[PDB]
DNA sequence: AAGCGACTCTGGTGGGACTCGAACCCACAACCTTT
């Protein structure tokens, strides 16, 4: 045990998890992780075909400017403005709390954080899918095949001297010809390398390489150039919205060399690349309930064949039924590639040996669940749910042990509405989440080696980042016509006197007795939250929904002296090491 | 030619494992559930009209107990898990929580008693004459189970404690100093310990020549044990050796027996597929049979590592027209594909060609099997496809043609989990399951086995007629069509009843007149089981006719025996003379070899009577009839049909289809009779139990 | 004093099983019902 305050003012047995899985992530990536990966798919500047004006208008998100919002922020005076932001741009960065908002024309379904070598000090990229009309709503039992588009924003490098005055970048776009798009997995290590890399002029500086999830029922596989190697070899006179049409490295599908007869899959709606070196499996969740996993690499004419553009396209090597309805989330074993979790819309969570995928190791039944987390260090699984089927105020978050353990479900947060969606930062082992009600919290969990039974009060584990609600000022023009959003946020500088301040009771009253708002758009909802992957900017989160607006925040009382240290740290070795 | 057979076998509890259903040579089904073994036994039933398939319903209970892996000593083990469970690393401490190999019951964790995998011993196996089954947990528990009365099937041995014991006593070393005693409390140790021990799959080889059976049990590590049986099988026993023989094969995945015969010289080996593509066959070196040789050298069926696993493999032998010469077509499901080998012997040595048939499946195939008679190959994916694949010659080798089975026009939507040809291909039986409703999902997931034809009556009757075997018993399915033919139709079709005459004017061999007595029995049974009432005195007059011919004809069987076999008192077992009055006693008998047998007979038997006694009288039973013996005041005994004494005895062998009964031998019994009693019975081909 | 980890302790609800309340069904005697 250990005991006393922490300088953040949470507790020493509250953080001492926390400040040890930082260690234990490092540890991780220096042995599973690589610098490099795929050294055959590098960005080719004649398949980035630019459109223009006129032809990229047809992809674009249908709004042009955000809703009207305000920001209000803990122990600030009131602003009292409302703000406004076109399509593709961003308002500045707060100048002491360095949050950001910016507007990508729709509301956004898939959102991911474009992973960089721990000590690279790179600029930081989201990508990110947000639907064309807010309006729209997609049957899951029918493919779509749509067109939309892929943006890459750029955040900066979003060092301490960087953040002050910052600002999103809509760096580029790819024209998506394969309907919306309902998830994005980066490949987690060996995709990047420095922009200043030496290639001749065909060859772009790879930013990352990026898998799809499309609504077609197909991954897409995309290898990204940096930004400064396509404005450079792109005309200087082009409009500066650059959406590609760019053919994929391959097209990952379900199928077999010469069987025509469509596939029952349906909708990919779930992906996860293999966590370990060298990453070369992609599994993907379809709405038939199979799981599919493609070998990248594959050689074989069974699997790889090249399309007459060059493109390949691959058929997969593995498939299992896993499920009885559709597959909604899938996360990957860090620890140990053998093992994967799925979960479902039959709502059982099953843990699966992909060495007998014939029986899982453990199938637990819950509610709906829409989100899984699979931290490192942590032998159990987070579990985001709908509260269809939860007894009024018993739905929230839970924290659910593999078995091994055997201890009860951790009922780590309570929430009223469904979770959209969940994230774990391994750096911190805390879990960040989206609401319905348009609320953002964060939560540290115990450390799960030890029963949870003897949490004494969860409450003071957890703490909203921000809440948006709706003031008046069903169609969205109908909404914001009538109403603005005004954003709440927490003062994260600290979480000394944490449930005396305001936001903490607002929150204790929204748990439990608040209610559900229906017969509007739910304009409010938030739909997407990652924390940040990376050793560089790790303490930093992004989040966005319904509006369309996607908000930037950085939780600066977690990021602490052991983090600030193992940053140097990496970073003196990165610089001796490339240059 | 594909339609479904009318019953449909409601499951209680979800199919489970690998290749989960199984149809023996024994016309029983398997089906690997997670809470029992559902064995469906085909009857042929002739004491009943009703026109559905008559399953006779059994099955093999899950173990009460979780079967732990030894892996060092009581205490040691336990010292370890606490270790790698406290390990602070993240990659130790969750590669051991979550290999339920390691964790095989736990606190949360779900029991895994239910069966992985399951596989028949050809007939012949059992100390009846039925074939055994061999049963894999998915907690490593493997046994063979038999069904020795009809009603209780009985784990006869654990393999998996067996093989435990024998390597723990050798350290868990195969090879005396392959290398050090390694430390139990390094992982790796511990890891390896339990993988060299964890059966993956496990196949029967044919009969070997006391008879002998092969089980190959395939380890996590490419190890494989083969345990050599003797027979008939009854217990630990008959465990005549285990051998260990190592593949080298990373993460083998699937197991067969090839066999061969070619210029009169048999030849065996494994065959072994990975989980990442390659397949290989083995010479299993370590044997001790005569009668079986071991291939020469290892021979790759395919190298490519491509990472589609080899999900199934069959066999299949055929004779290659155009080479004219027998010959072995391998074919395997790989991922989506079958891999398909045929493997030629010829004067230039052995001949191999391999390809894939493509283009089958849109979903890796679930399941595969092949019709052993001719290799048309089944195979069966989730989107509840079947496809039809039929091998065509080619000068050398084969080609491929397949057609879709439109499963969905008979069933409607549906999943399939599992398929399996009737042992000569004239059903298929199919696990199905509530499919997607125009691409809804099904609310509730109930399992059936589901039946379909796949030749037509007229086919059957053909291959009945042309038979191989001549034997009803190996072919009940064929029966079965036939059956429902003549239940439905109320009538022998006119070209199978001349077909028939022509047959028994011709050969007459004991075969068709059984046959012709089962299409008797059936028709009686048709007819409502008065001209009606005239029809029905008639045909059971036509019946005892060809009952009685099938006795007396067996009846000179066992008189043959008598005396071919020294004439001794041990005759006892045997009423001779009973016999020899009986079957000379009216003209309506033709045969003058059996009168002259019966000459021979009597004149070398004794004078002396050596009477039959009723135990419960002891009075004479005077050999009046043939089904049943009577003394005065008033007990009845059935006779058997074998031997012909009475069955006296508390317990006796009464006939699978109940039409004949039969003695358990005594050891008083000489061998020559023991042997007779192990005869199927003269009015069907079935084990008499 | 100040705190940790068991061990009860006070309340709220869901799962499957099951009571609940209704109309529907038999066959008869009562007699209304008809040339
Ligand atoms: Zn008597
Ligand atoms: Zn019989």
């Amino acid at each position: 045990h250990c005991r006393g305050m922490a300088p953040n003012g949470l507790p020493n047995h509250i953080m001492a998890p926390v400040w040890k899985c930082l260690h234990l992530t490092k540890d991780f990536r220096e042995q599973k992780h690589s610098y490099w990966e795929f050294a055959e798919w590098i960005p080719l500047a004649w398949k980035w075909h630019l459109l223009s004006e006129l032809e990229a208008a047809p992809y674009l998100p249908q709004e042009e400017k955000s809703p009207l919002f305000s920001v209000q922020r803990e122990g600030l005076p009131e602003d009292g403005t409302l703000y406004r932001i076109n399509r593709f741009s961003s308002i500045t960065a707060h100048p002491e709390r360095w949050d950001v908002s910016f507007f990508t024309g729709g509301p956004l379904w898939a959102l991911d954080w474009c992973p960089v070598p721990e000590g690279a000090g790179a600029s930081q990229y989201v990508a990110l899918f947000s639907s064309p009309d807010m309006n729209e709503t997609h049957p899951l039992s029918q493919l779509h095949s749509g067109p939309g588009l892929l943006q890459l924003w750029g955040l900066g490098t979003l060092q301490q001297e960087s953040c002050p005055g910052n600002r999103a970048h809509f760096v580029y776009g790819i024209a998506c010809d394969n309907g919306c798009i309902w998830d994005l997995k980066f490949c987690p290590s060996g995709a990047w390398e420095l922009p200043g890399t030496p290639r001749k002029a065909p060859l772009l500086p790879r930013l990352g390489l990026l898998a799809l999830a499309c609504s077609d029922g197909k991954v897409l596989l995309f290898s990204l150039p940096h930004p400064e190697a396509l404005l450079a070899q792109q005309p200087p006179d082009a409009v500066k919205p650059a959406i590609y049409k760019v053919q994929c490295v391959a097209t990952l599908q379900v199928g077999s060399m010469q069987a025509t007869d469509p596939s029952e899959c349906g909708q990919c709606l779930s992906l996860a690349w293999m966590p370990t070196r060298p990453h070369q499996h992609l599994a993907a969740g379809y709405y038939n309930g199979m799981v599919v996993f493609w070998n990248l690499p594959t050689n074989s004419p069974l699997q790889r064949i090249r399309l007459s553009d060059g493109s390949l396209k691959l058929y997969p090597f593995q498939c299992f039924l896993a499920h009885d309805q559709a597959v909604r989330t899938l996360q990957w074993c860090k620890a140990n590639s053998h093992f994967l979790v799925s979960a479902g819309s039959d709502r059982k969570i099953k843990f699966w040996d992909l060495r007998r995928p014939y029986e899982p190791i453990n199938s637990i039944k819950r509610f709906l669940s829409t989100e899984l987390a699979w931290l490192l260090p942590y032998n159990g699984v987070t579990v985001a749910q709908d509260n269809c089927y939860a007894s009024y105020g018993l739905c929230g978050i839970h924290y659910i042990d593999a078995g091994y353990l055997g201890f009860k479900a951790y009922f780590t947060a309570p929430r009223k509405g469904t979770v959209w969606s969940l994230s774990g930062s391994d750096w911190l082992g805390t879990i960040a989440a989206g609401d319905i009600s348009g609320e953002l919290i964060a939560a540290i969990l115990p450390d799960m080696a030890l029963n949870p039974i003897n949490v004494k009060r969860p409450v003071e584990r957890r703490f909203p980042i921000y809440k948006a609600d709706l003031i008046p000022y069903r169609t969205y023009t109908e909404t914001v016509n009538h109403h603005y959003l005004l954003f709440q946020d927490t003062d994260l500088g600290s979480f000394h006197d944490l449930l005396r301040r305001e936001p903490m009771l607002r929150m204790q009253e929204g748990e439990g007795h608040s209610q559900l708002c229906l017969d509007r758009l739910q304009l409010e909802a938030i739909h997407k939250v990652r924390f940040s992957p990376n050793l560089d900017s790790y303490g930093w989160l992004v989040s966005g929904g319904q509006s369309g607006l996607v908000r930037i925040h950085f939780v600066r009382g977690l990021a602490s002296p052991l983090g600030h240290r193992m940053q140097l740290e990496s970073r003196a070795h990165f610089n001796a090491m490339f240059q | 030619m594909v339609t479904r057979r009318e019953p449909a076998v409601k499951l209680q509890y979800a199919v489970s494992g690998l290749e989960p259903l199984a149809w023996s040579e024994d016309h029983r089904v398997s089906v690997s559930t997670a809470r029992s073994i559902a064995v469906l036994e085909l009857i042929c039933d002739v004491h009943n009209p009703g026109q559905d398939l008559v399953i006779h319903r059994t099955s093999v209970p899950a173990p009460l107990n979780s079967c732990l892996l030894k892996v060092g000593s009581k205490t040691e083990v336990a010292e370890c898990k606490e270790k790698f469970a406290a390990s602070k690393d993240p990659t130790v401490s969750q590669t051991f929580m979550l290999d339920r190999v390691f964790n095989p019951e736990g606190k949360a964790l779900p029991p895994m008693r239910g069966f992985k995998y399951t596989s028949w011993s050809p007939m012949g196996c059992d100390a009846n004459g039925r074939c055994l089954l061999a049963a894999l947990t998915m907690d490593n528990r493997l046994t063979i189970q038999a069904n020795l009365n009809r009603l209780q099937w009985v784990q006869l041995v654990d393999l998996t404690e067996i093989y435990g014991e024998r390597l723990y006593e050798t350290s868990y070393r195969l090879s005396k100093n392959e290398a050090p005693e390694g430390n139990l409390g390094d992982f790796a140790e511990f890891q390896r310990r339990h993988s060299m021990q964890t059966p993956v799959r496990m196949e029967w080889s044919g009969i070997c020549t006391v008879g002998s059976v092969l089980l190959a049990v395939l380890f996590e590590n490419g190890n494989i044990a083969v345990w050599q049986f003797q027979l008939p099988f009854v217990g630990k026993e008959s465990i005549s050796s285990c051998n260990t023989i190592e593949s080298g094969i990373t993460s083998p995945s699937v197991l067969f027996w090839w066999e061969y015969e070619h210029n009169n010289r048999k030849m065996s080996g494994l065959i072994v597929g990975s989980a990442f593509g390659p397949i290989k066959i083995l010479p299993v070196n370590l044997k001790a049979v005569k009668g079986y040789f071991t291939l020469r050298q290892p021979v790759i069926l395919w190298k490519e590592m491509d990472q589609l696993p080899v999900h199934s493999i069959k066999c299949v032998p055929l004779y290659h027209p155009y080479q004219k010469c027998s010959c072995s077509l391998v074919v395997a499901a790989r991922g989506s594909y079958v891999f398909w080998c045929l493997l030629l012997i010829s004067k230039a040595g052995l001949n191999v060609h391999n390809s894939h048939v493509t283009g089958l499946h849109s979903l890796p195939i679930v399941s595969m099997t092949a019709d052993k008679q001719n290799g048309t190959v089944y195979t069966c994916s989730s989107d509840g496809k079947v496809r039809q694949l039929i091998p065509i010659f080619t000068d050398v080798a084969l080609k491929f043609e397949h057609q879709l089975i439109k499963l969905s026009d008979v069933f409607g939507s549906v999943r399939t989990h599992g398929i399996a040809v009737s042992p000569c291909g004239a059903y298929l039986a199919i696990i199905t399951t509530e499919g997607m409703i125009n691409g809804l999902h099904p609310v509730n997931k109930n399992y059936q086995v589901q039946f379909v034809t796949l030749k037509t009556f007229e086919e059957a009757a053909a291959q009945l007629l042309e038979s191989s075997v001549q034997n009803l018993f190996k072919q009940v399915d064929l029966i079965d069509l036939v059956r429902w033919k003549i239940l439905k139709d109320k009538h022998i079709p006119q070209f199978l009843q001349e077909a028939l005459e022509k047959k028994i004017e011709s050969s007459g061999v004991t075969y068709f007149w059984r046959f012709k007595l089962f299409l008797l029995r059936i028709l009686y049974q048709s007819m409502q089981k008065e001209p009606m009432e005239e029809k029905l005195l008639e045909i059971q007059g036509k019946i005892e006719a060809v009952e009685m011919h099938l006795t007396r004809e067996h009846m000179k069987r066992v008189l043959g025996e008598v005396y071919l076999h020294t004439w001794i008192t041990e005759n006892t077992s045997i009423p001779t003379r009973g016999l020899c009055n009986f079957l000379m006693s009216d003209e309506e008998y033709d045969d003058r070899t059996a009168r002259v047998l019966i000459g021979h007979i009597s004149k070398k038997m004794n004078k002396q009577t050596f009477p039959e006694h009723c135990s419960l009288c002891k009075e004479i039973l005077p050999f009046t009839d043939r089904k049943q013996a009577v003394c005065s005041n008033g007990h009845i005994w059935l006779r058997c049909f074998l031997t012909y004494q009475s069955c006296q005895s508390l317990i006796y062998r009464r006939c699978l289809l109940h039409d004949s009964i039969a003695r358990h031998p005594a050891p008083e019994d000489p061998d020559w009779i023991k042997r007779l009693l192990q005869s199927p019975c003269p009015f069907c081909d079935s084990p008499v139990f």
